[PDB]
């Protein structure tokens, strides 16, 4: 019955400080933790509050960079991590105790909030086409692609033929470059005497730069 | 400070144990809480109180305690239980919650599948904007793990390589992909360029070579 729900996704520059929110729809004998989880990994506790005894909890890790604090008025609870770090990028979770103690099962779960710490800059992806030849056919088939290059933010989206093709498509996730910027590339396998009938053309959409390439893929 | 292995392999209804490995502190003297986490989502609570069950979980998982260690059971074990899991307990001496790195729930098992394996050449706009990029592309391969290496000529090159992580796809398989970025003049000067990908102490390479 009761949701939190958290504000969403952030990019941050190392050293800057980041707010999250957690808004309980609905639904406060309850204590409140914040969780996070930095990709590919576990669960890290970063503290709590528990609004009806007006007392938080740091993990002493955090302490000294970190503040939650709960507003009554709007039961939302807020989570600010400040002088943050690479290691800071997680997802971060608010999550509602079955009772005021910490020690009590974490019940209620937020949705989460992705948190990206890195020194680069929005940045618009350059796109190269894959050309399909003889040394991407076998058996008839012919794998053509789009290769999405130095770009950040994340997300980039990928479509073929504006959505009309579908089936045999295969797109990568992301590599994180040492440049700090993304690529990912996105193929599809089609029939090769589709060749010369069908023309074939990746829609990549980069919405943090406002940006959308539609790239013809040609012999 | 919590221990669990990173992995438990079973096969369908049967039972697998996790365990969950504390100190006097935290385990010894406080509740044990578990959590089951569906790939991209939210953890869930599946165990509270050492033994307890909330509303809408299943039977087919218990939990124990006993001295400084835990147990989460899962018996008529299916696919819906692979997840990660987690125990969790307060910790008095760090005054703060801890939880395990966690348990991969390998259920078993897909049929081993070989990589397929596409390399592509740098393109020409790429080339005539003065970059180059081979692009080797990974998929349907099970289970998920590979390794690649790249070679200029005969000889192994490192420099210029980036890899992702393996993701597992629509169809249970995983994928991965692997860069190497070169000048327009390393491209040209060599013969061919090769990607090869190591799965289960079998390899599959792909060759390319300036037009």
């Amino acid at each position: 019955q009761v949701q939190l729900v958290q504000s969403g996704a952030e990019v941050k520059k190392p050293g800057s400080s980041v707010k999250v929110s957690c808004k309980a729809s609905g639904g406060s004998s309850y204590a409140i933790s914040w969780v996070r989880q930095a990709p590919g990994q576990g669960l890290e506790w970063m503290g709590g509050i528990i609004p009806i005894f007006g007392t938080a909890n740091y993990a002493q890790k955090f302490q000294g960079r970190v503040t939650i604090t709960a507003d009554e008025s709007t039961s939302t609870a807020y989570m600010e991590l400040s002088s943050l770090r690479s290691e800071d990028t997680a997802v971060y979770y608010c999550a509602r105790h079955g009772n005021y103690y910490y020690y009590s099962g974490m019940d209620v779960w937020g949705q989460g909030t992705t948190v990206t710490v890195s020194s680069a800059s929005t940045k618009g992806p350059s796109v190269f086409p894959l050309a399909p030849s003889s040394k991407s056919t076998s058996g008839g088939t012919a794998a053509l692609g789009c290769l999405v290059k130095d770009y950040f933010p994340e997300p980039v989206t990928v479509s073929w033929n504006s959505g009309a093709l579908t089936s045999g498509v295969h797109t990568f996730p992301a590599v994180l470059q040492s440049s700090g910027l993304y690529s990912l590339s996105s193929v599809v396998t089609v029939p090769s005497s589709s060749l010369g009938t069908q023309t074939y053309i990746c829609n990549v959409n980069h919405k943090p730069s406002n940006t959308k390439v539609d790239k013809r893929v040609e012999p | 400070v919590l221990t669990q292995p990173p992995s438990v392999s079973e096969a369908p209804r049967q039972r697998v144990t996790i365990s969950c490995s504390g100190s006097s502190s935290n385990i010894g003297n406080n509740a044990v809480n578990w959590y089951q986490q569906l790939p991209g989502k939210a953890p869930k609570l599946l165990i509270y109180y050492d033994d307890l069950l909330p509303s809408g979980v299943s039977d087919r998982f218990s939990g124990s305690k006993s001295g400084t260690s835990a147990s989460l059971a899962i018996s008529g074990l299916q696919s819906e239980d692979e997840a990660d899991y987690y125990c969790a307990a307060w910790d008095d001496s760090l005054n703060g919650a801890v939880f395990g790195g966690g348990t991969q729930l390998t259920v078993l098992g897909q049929p081993k599948a070989a990589p397929s394996v596409t390399l592509f050449p740098p393109s020409s706009e790429e080339l005539q904007a003065n970059k180059a990029t081979l692009v080797c592309l990974i998929s349907d391969f099970y289970p998920g793990a590979v390794t690649v290496a790249w070679k200029a000529d005969s000889s192994p090159v490192k420099a210029g390589v980036e890899t992702t992580t393996p993701s597992k796809q629509s169809n249970n398989k995983y994928a991965a992909s692997s860069y190497l970025s070169l000048t327009p003049e390393q491209w040209k000067s060599h013969r061919s360029y090769s990607c090869q990908v190591t799965h289960e102490g079998s390899t599959v390479e792909k060759t390319v070579a300036p037009t």
